[PDB]
């Protein structure tokens, strides 16, 4: 059927079946990073002006309306035609109220397709100049080659002390906290 | 003294915070937690939260899976992190669990320390088959007259005990337990028997009552008690019969003979409907789900008697259904029923009248029967039954002839023989000489309210004086016709004796 | 009996203190530099975990 | 051997306290 | 082609295959597991994955496991090498004597007889049973359906019709135990191994045993009636013989089909039920009949839950029989056994034109006279006898008599009682109740005629007294 | 109606030759009941033949998809086959 | 931390933290309303929503207004103070009395005691009445169910319950009306206060 790289993520729903179709249609032509970039244009035209939202959010307008507002500002973003269609089968099954889980869902894609992992390390203060970059020299060898590392830091207090890291296949809680709290319930339990 | 235990407390917790495949909880509430992760869990395979709580994966869909939680849905927030255990659900067994206390997973609540286990076995396993079953032959005594004599429970039964609330359900089960005292501290290892009680949605203090029955009677040092309360989380309620059943299931596989109590399965069916509920499945009779008969039968088809090439053990199992208004035509008593092999029904109304225990002679039958017995207690116990259906078949009437009023009071004073107080079992042949004593027509001059006086003082009378009888019983086995003229002589004697 | 509940109630009140004044000499404990090396060790762990593909 | 720092701060303030309560005599 | 295990919740295996789907009712054979776990294809789901019911346990099984398909359904060995011989649900030997040893198999799954390959002769096949021969009279050819709750006994009336039938029958003989006690099916081997039936040292056994009984998951016990059904369909066609098929019971069959029909993904029907049991109970049924080829006679146990006659699964299995045995609980808590409902068994060969003028009018007698003892039990309970007329007094004294020369000594039930087993032919039944119901017997004690077989034996007992 | 091969199809523009205004295509089979793709000109109560020989009748005219009740064993009905609209409902 | 109201229908109010969500069973307080209205968490919805029940009426509740949660369940003065006193089921006394001024405060939810701090021996409570002594004795922590109602002297019995516990055994009592009528309500108040079980004057209240 659809010639692709046979599902490089695991991306379900009605919205993971057009996300999968639109990167077919974006696969079988090289048009995959215009694609990807005019979708990331419209997510901020789109969370810029909530108003848009509203406006192909609204059930008492007609189809015709929403579809020619799709069609304007996609002119003004120097859209392809991939995206000109897509946008026009969005709106065509009235699923265009779900226009942000579909871009989502194509953020999920060019991620795998990328080799981009997603890191998350939680931290009790935020650190820098010792870490960071040994921290991303430890993440580099966590991947087969091919593969990078996308890193989003935190920090909360309320982990007293240590690390949480999280990958997307593994959780490790290698923290002072909980491991503290692990202990004293140890101790409380059993004297 | 308290610093050594705290450094091996300290040491033996090691974290240990290696792969770890885990997964995320998508939402948390009415004791299933959905979990997004966890690619390569199997079927029924024990996790472990965040918290320190326990789960079984149920559910296997595409994109969650379906846990069911062993504990308070408190403990447990949405995002929380789900870690696979890589086993599918299994309990501790062995000898190391003979007197404690645990809890549906195996946990000890009795404060005695940990369990020094060597072995798991898991919950979810499949019975015998024809082939390594062989026929119920040896006897399972109880220690209650009754039951002994009318309803004979073999090793490998499955026997119901059914009744209403305040019966005596629980009372007959654990004197059942205290009776085995006697071929546990013998020496025939083929007669020593390994008691289970699995207290399922009971009280905590009657739970706490009833292990210290045990303690006091010292029927704790052959007894595993697992417990799941009435406070306790409904999955706990359910795993629990399935947790004492493989424990039961380590000395049946193991050539070693159990006994496994099930207090009582009625409510381990209620906690199974509230779960079946919270997960919208379908309901059916009394709003219960349509596998309840499954849940039960696969329960109990583990209590079967081996064959000798697979050891030759056994598990016995007494399951108790508490009944509504005396009602067995309903679904759950109706269920086990015909999954086991008979039933001793218990009488409110025999109760409200003094008779304990009030055991119902006409619905209580065993389809075992002879086999079950020893050749002196059958012999005698033929006789009682066919003397007590006589009696049955006459006073259905009688509400006169010679005849019939001396069938109507040989059958009141095998009622009041039949009669047993609390926690005092007996051994098989004061009940082989009490039965044997009332069917020969040797109460036939006795008050029926000076029977248990007779009984008591005929049994010091036995121990003291009369060794050589016992012991000429348990040489022959039986009561040989010239032993049978000889007991009668020795028991007119005592009568004479003691009134003249 | 009375000698062993007393033992047993003191041994109890003996832990449950040493226990309290564990648990706040422990949250006093924390240094700096031994944060430092904490997390060190944390990093050096995860990329031994790294190294185990 | 791989000690972790935890477990081996929990054992230093364990026998801490150890030394303290047989300065104390025993008491609380 | 190849597949993989995608998922697996109870007994039900969904697997997905790459390149050809198996057909419905295909076995499927999962690779990597010791035991022969068989997986029966139930419906396509569709984006090229399965849906499968297993034949045995679903525990350790992964995602993404192999599983290959057979390209047929499940065939089970039929033949004269099946006979003495202990089958599972999947055909194989469970009896520990070495593999079956035959070249033809058959699948279990078959289509039913046309409605031109039927047989319409009723000819009465005599039971010995006083309560089966006068009411409820069975027919050689036909299919019987002994209905009964928890304890008030069919296997014991199982035992009692192999005993009196199947040993003295000379065609053939097939025992299927569906969803059954294991200690049945070990004592039933046995018992078969002692009169004879089976011979263990050489050729000419006379019965062939399939059991898939209650610890088996709902898969297994779904096909094992099927299975039997495949031995007897052999026997009847290829053979062209008299055949006895006796399954005990039919209810676990259509219950192990409504255990797995929630995890199918279906709408419950009424009391929590399936909603195919009537048209899986009648593709099933409708197999087991006596064909122009070959004669079948069936009898076949049902299980009523809670005691109940309106539950959708007995009162399905009504309308697919011939001969009806309706067993009683308040009939067996009076001591009558058999425990047979005399005014809820229905024959089909009660017929004024086809039992015998006689037989027929002594049978619809004391059906009157039952049913006027039962109008009158109101009133009884309430006023006592001394309130009822000279004539009721009649009726209830010659049905209390009558109830009590229903009941009658089976010779597998001695153990469980100690009476000796009676044998009554059909001409003293008819011939007792004739006695009976024209008042030549008024003066004798009721419980004379209480568990003995012929009138003769009440005449002696009453003597007794 | 949104499948896999209709989505691709409308985003290329394939503008599919299969005219399924007198036949159709099957969605789902199960348990006797047909859900089909396409016959647009069907109508309520009408009369289908399958690919295998077997004959249905369309009772559900949804937006999406035709109901088609199955007068026989569904096995020989598959995904994907052709069903074929007869033009009259069931006559005897 | 800080919440929204996101959905009100009837006493149900779902309520958007954006942070760390309050557990289950825990309280929430309305910072709007001039009555202290207080919400009890019932499950956890997903998108860091959470479903509540209102012990208060929900009546002028607005989307989008804050709600501050108390980090504990409902918590409730307890104490020697609390006797004589009416107070709601978030502790604010009803009595019109003015404040209850206890220092203790004790959560509304709580595990029940462990296997070992079971009492292994039964005992029976006493409280000197002369039938239920003989013929019925009630047992200490148990439960014992009171049957029959309107003119059988039910309040009457329960008050020379309270004032035989507390002049033999000491112990306190409380009075739980669940659902009870208010005029029914305002007449046992009435009648405590008159038998000498409540004072309104010294602290020599039992109840
Ligand atoms: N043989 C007996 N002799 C004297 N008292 C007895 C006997 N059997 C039971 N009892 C008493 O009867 C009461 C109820 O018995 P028990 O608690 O065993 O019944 P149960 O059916 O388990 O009740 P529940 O429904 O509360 O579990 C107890 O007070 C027990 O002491
Ligand atoms: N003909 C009979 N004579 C004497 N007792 C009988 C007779 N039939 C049944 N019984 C009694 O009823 C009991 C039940 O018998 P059986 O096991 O055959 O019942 P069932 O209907 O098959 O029960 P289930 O549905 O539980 O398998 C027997 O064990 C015996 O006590
Ligand atoms: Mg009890
Ligand atoms: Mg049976």
């Amino acid at each position: 059927a659809t010639q692709l790289v046979k599902a490089p993520i695991q991306v379900f729903g009605i919205e993971g079946r057009y996300a999968t179709a639109l990167y077919s249609a974006a696969v079988k032509q090289k048009k995959l990073e215009a694609v990807e970039k005019d979708l990331v244009q419209l997510n901020a035209s789109l969370k810029k002006f909530p108003r848009l939202g509203e406006l192909l959010k609204n059930p008492t307008l007609s189809r015709q309306l929403k579809k020619d507002a799709i069609g304007s500002m996609l002119k003004e973003q120097k859209a392809v035609d991939l995206t000109s269609n897509f946008l026009d089968l969005l709106t065509e099954n009235n699923r265009l109220k779900m226009v942000d889980g579909v871009i989502n869902a194509f953020k999920t894609i060019m991620a795998a397709h990328r080799g981009e992992v997603i890191c998350e390390v939680t931290s009790a203060k935020p650190l820098d100049e010792a870490a960071r970059k040994d921290l991303e020299v430890a993440l580099k060898g966590f991947l087969k080659p091919g593969q990078n590392i996308k890193l989003t830091l935190k920090t909360d207090p309320a982990i007293i002390g240590g690390l949480v890291v999280s990958i997307g296949d593994r959780f490790v809680d290698m923290s002072i906290g909980t491991k503290i709290k692990r202990y004293t319930a140890a101790l409380k339990t059993a004297v | 003294e308290i610093s050594a235990v705290l450094e091996e407390k300290i040491l033996g917790a090691a974290p240990k915070e290696n792969l770890e495949e885990t997964g995320r909880v998508l939402s948390i509430g009415d004791g299933i937690a959905r979990v997004y992760g966890l690619k390569n869990i199997q079927a029924e395979e024990m996790v472990e939260f965040s918290s320190g709580l326990k789960g079984m994966a149920l559910n296997l869909e595409p994109d969650n899976v379906g846990i069911v939680v062993f504990g308070n849905d408190k403990h447990i927030k949405e995002g929380d992190i789900v870690k696979r255990t890589g086993a599918i659900v299994d309990v501790p067994v062995g000898e190391e669990l003979l007197g404690r206390v645990v809890d549906a997973l195996g946990n000890p609540i009795d404060g005695k320390g940990p369990i020094g286990s060597k072995t798991r076995q898991r919950v979810g396993v499949k019975a015998p088959g024809i082939i390594p079953r062989v026929s119920v032959r040896e006897p399972m005594q109880t220690g209650m007259k009754a039951v002994d004599s009318l309803v004979p429970i073999g090793r490998g039964q499955r026997e119901l005990i059914i009744g209403d609330r305040q019966t005596g359900k629980t009372a007959i089960a654990i004197d059942a337990i205290i009776n085995q005292k006697r071929f546990n501290d013998a020496q025939d290892e083929k007669k020593k028997l390994y008691c289970v009680y699995v207290a399922i949605g009971q009280k905590r203090s009657t739970v706490a009552q009833i292990v210290k029955r045990l303690t006091d009677t010292d029927a704790m040092r052959y007894t595993i008690v697992v417990s799941a309360t009435a406070s306790d989380a409904a999955p706990l309620q359910y795993l629990a019969p399935y947790s004492g059943c493989a424990m039961g299931e380590f000395f049946r596989d193991n050539g070693k003979h159990a006994l496994i109590i099930y207090d009582d399965l009625s409510k381990q069916a209620v906690a199974y409907r509230q779960m079946s509920l919270l997960l919208r499945r379908p309901p059916g009779r009394e709003a219960y789900p349509g596998d309840v008969f499954y849940l039960h039968s696969r329960l109990l088809e583990r209590a079967a008697k081996m064959s000798e090439s697979n050891g030759g053990g056994s598990l016995t199992a007494l399951p108790v259904i508490e009944t509504q208004a005396g009602d067995v035509s309903a679904y759950i008593p109706t269920n086990v029923i015909s999954i086991t092999d008979g039933q001793i029904f218990l009488e409110t109304e025999l109760f409200y009248k003094g008779i304990r225990p009030a055991i119902n002679v006409g619905l209580s039958v065993s389809r075992v029967g002879s086999a079950a017995q020893t050749r002196a207690m059958k012999q005698v116990a033929g006789s009682m039954k066919l003397e007590l259906a006589q009696y049955r078949e006459v006073a259905a009437f009688a509400q006169l002839d010679a005849s019939t009023q001396q069938l109507l009071s040989r059958g009141v004073r095998l009622t009041e023989l039949l009669k047993q107080g609390q926690y005092v079992p007996m051994a098989i042949e004061d009940q082989v000489a009490i039965i044997y004593c009332g069917v020969r027509g040797h109460l036939d001059k006795v008050e029926p309210s000076k029977i248990t006086k007779f009984e008591k003082e005929f049994s010091q009378h036995i121990k003291t004086s009369h060794r050589d009888i016992l012991d000429t019983i348990a040489k022959e086995g039986q009561i040989s016709p010239d032993t049978d003229a000889k007991l009668k002589k020795v028991v007119t004697d005592f009568l004479s004796t003691f009134q003249a | 009996d009375y000698h062993l509940e007393t033992e047993r109630a003191q041994r109890q009140i003996k832990q449950k203190n040493m226990v309290d004044w564990i648990v706040r000499n422990v949250m006093k404990s924390i240094t700096p530099e031994q944060e430092r090396l904490m997390l060190s060790k944390c990093i050096s762990d995860l990329k031994a975990m790294s190294i185990k593909a | 051997k791989a000690v972790d720092p935890i477990q081996k701060l929990f054992l230093d303030k364990i026998k801490e306290y150890d030394q303290k309560s047989k300065a104390a005599g025993g008491k609380l | 082609s190849n597949g993989q295990i995608t998922a697996v919740i109870g007994a039900v295996v969904d697997v997905q295959f790459e390149d050809q789907l198996p057909p419905i009712l295909n076995a499927l054979e999962v690779q990597g597991r010791s035991p022969r776990l068989i997986l029966e294809v139930a419906q396509h789901l569709g984006e090229n994955t399965v849906r499968t019911i297993a034949m045995d346990g679903t525990e350790g099984l992964v995602r993404g496991q192999n599983v290959l398909d057979t390209g047929a359904p499940i065939k089970i060995p039929v033949g004269p090498e099946t006979l003495g011989r202990i089958m599972n649900v999947i055909g194989e030997p469970i009896d520990e004597r070495g593999p079956i040893v035959t070249d033809k198999f058959a699948a279990i799954h078959a289509d039913a007889p046309e409605f031109v390959e039927m047989s319409v002769q009723q000819e009465i096949l005599v039971t010995g049973i006083k309560v089966v021969d006068l009411l409820a009279p069975y027919a050689k050819g036909g299919k019987i359906g002994l209905f009964g709750g928890a304890g008030v006994g069919k296997t014991v009336l199982i035992m009692e019709l192999i005993n009196n039938v199947a040993k003295a029958h000379g065609g053939y003989s097939v025992f299927a135990g569906v969803g059954e006690r294991t200690r049945e099916g070990n004592d039933l081997y046995h018992e078969m191994i002692e009169s004879g039936v089976i011979s263990l040292k050489d050729k000419t056994s006379k019965v062939a045993l399939v059991y898939g009984q209650m610890n088996e998951p709902p898969g297994a016990r779904a096909r094992v009636a099927l299975t039997g059904l495949t031995v007897a369909e052999y026997f009847r066609d290829q053979e062209g013989q008299d055949v006895l098929l006796f399954i005990d019971n039919i209810f676990r069959f259509t219950q192990a089909g409504s255990e797995v029909s929630a995890l199918l993904g279906r709408i419950p029907s009424a009391v929590g039920y399936q909603p195919t049991l009537a048209t899986d109970m009648g593709t099933m049924q409708e197999r087991i009949t006596t064909t122009k080829k070959g004669s079948i006679t069936s009898v076949q146990a049902i299980y009523v839950p809670a005691d109940d006659l309106t539950d959708p699964a007995p009162a399905t299995t009504f309308a697919h029989l011939d001969a009806t045995t309706v067993l009683s609980r308040a009939i067996a808590e009076l001591g009558i056994y058999p425990a047979v409902d005399p005014l809820d068994s229905t024959s089909r060969i009660l017929d004024p034109n086809i039992i015998g003028e006689e037989h027929y009018n002594i049978a619809r007698g004391v059906q009157k006279i039952l049913q006027d003892y039962k109008s009158l039990q109101d009133i009884i309970a309430i006023l006592g006898m001394d309130e009822l007329s000279e004539e009721d007094k009649l009726i209830v004294s010659r049905a209390r008599k009558i109830q009590r020369f229903l009941s009658q000594p089976f010779q597998v039930a001695e153990v469980f009682t100690g009476h000796a087993g009676k044998l009554v032919p059909i001409k003293d039944t008819i011939k007792g109740f004739k006695m009976i119901l024209n008042g030549e017997l008024d003066h004798l004690p009721e419980v004379a005629f209480y568990m003995v077989g012929p009138i003769e034996e009440v005449v002696a007992k009453a003597e007794k007294i | 109606a949104e499948i896999s091969a209709v989505l691709e199809e409308k985003i290329l523009g394939a503008a599919p030759k299969e005219n399924l205004e007198e036949t159709g295509r099957v969605l789902s089979i199960g348990d006797g009941i047909a859900r089909v793709y396409g016959l647009k000109n069907i109508q309520a109560e009408e009369m289908v033949e399958f690919s295998s020989g077997l004959k249905g009748m369309a009772l559900n005219l949804e937006p999406d998809n035709v109901g088609i009740v199955v007068f026989g064993n569904d096995k020989h009905i598959k995904e994907g086959d052709i069903v074929k609209r007869t033009g009259a409902i069931v006559d005897v």
